[PDB]
């Protein structure tokens, strides 16, 4: 049934991880016609993190392996619109590109590994 | 004169041009952004103008000047190169068929191009230490768009000429001696 949350009851068996999630609010300019975005109030979310397992390529002598992650969560999260995206970090900042069945009961995620986290208790 | 101040002056001028064009043609609202977003972004559903740099031409042999520092007994060699750079200007606007008042993205592109070619604009720009050459073509291109609705993406190229300076050091001589033989 597309009623009660299936991922809700599934999380009672498999076991999950904990990530810090922050949502996008609005953006401004930096007198260079470049958008700079700002988020608000990161919080703790319970989610299941999977693998798709990158293989690299080349442009010329440059390898550039792009890091990917698949995340299942019961959150109505948005990856892209005329606004910005969302952020997370299991150990380093990430950004995702997809949607899922949000308006019923749960969604599915993605992620590309940004460089690092700031530190000081992993801000 | 390097890139950052070039971009700052260019965005200021584009903002002024769009403020003029809004009065001229009555758009709802406008926005000026770059096509070099370092961060993931999502575009805007407003009459927008875009710019980007393509390449660069040195245009001439370097010219060197010598300035002497008396205290340290050194020549400071200044080298100047007259650089020409190319910018691509493009715009977006979606046509609502129901509204009777019609304005095209091609109209915005044409007005922005015409603004930069006026004598008054060039006179204002000259005191900002660069100049503009002639623009020769504007083209309309049609694409499918994310809503599966056709629309146009007009664009044209502009040329900006300026000067670049670097400085280096060189030894200095203060006397001459010679020998004569026969």
């Amino acid at each position: 049934i597309p009623g009660a949350n299936l991922l809700r009851m599934a999380f009672g068996v498999i076991g999950t991880q904990i990530v810090r999630y922050r949502k996008f609010e609005q953006r401004v300019k930096n007198d260079q016609a470049q958008y700079v975005s700002m988020f608000g109030e990161p919080f703790d979310l319970a989610a299941s993190v999977q693998r798709v397992r990158r293989d690299q390529y080349a442009q010329f002598n440059l390898e550039f392996q792009r890091n990917y992650v698949m995340i299942f969560a019961n959150f109505d999260m948005v990856d892209l619109d005329r606004n910005m995206a969302g952020d997370q970090f299991l150990w380093t900042g990430r950004v995702f590109q997809l949607e899922s069945q949000g308006s019923w009961f749960y969604q599915d995620g993605w992620g590309v590994c940004l460089a690092v986290d700031i530190g000081a208790a992993k801000a | 004169m390097f890139d950052g101040e070039l971009i700052a002056k260019l965005v200021v001028e584009l903002n002024a041009a769009m403020t003029s064009a809004q009065e001229a043609l009555q758009f709802p609202d406008f926005e000026v952004v770059q096509k070099a977003q370092p961060t993931q972004q999502g575009t805007s559903t407003r009459p927008t103008i875009f710019f980007q740099k393509l390449f660069d031409i040195p245009r001439g042999w370097p010219a060197t000047d010598w300035h002497l520092d008396n205290t340290a007994r050194k020549y400071v060699e200044i080298t100047r190169q007259h650089v020409e750079t190319t910018f691509q200007i493009s715009s977006l606007h979606w046509q609502n068929p129901e509204i009777t008042h019609v304005v095209t993205a091609s109209d915005i592109a044409n007005y922005v191009r015409a603004y930069f070619q006026a004598r008054s604009t060039i006179e204002r720009v000259k005191e900002l230490d660069f100049l503009i050459l002639r623009v020769s073509q504007i083209s309309n291109e049609a694409f499918e768009n994310d809503n599966h609705q056709f629309e146009f993406h007009p664009s044209f190229d502009m040329v900006v000429t300026y000067n670049q300076y670097i400085r280096l050091y060189e030894n200095a001589a203060y006397s001459a001696d010679g020998v004569l033989i026969g």
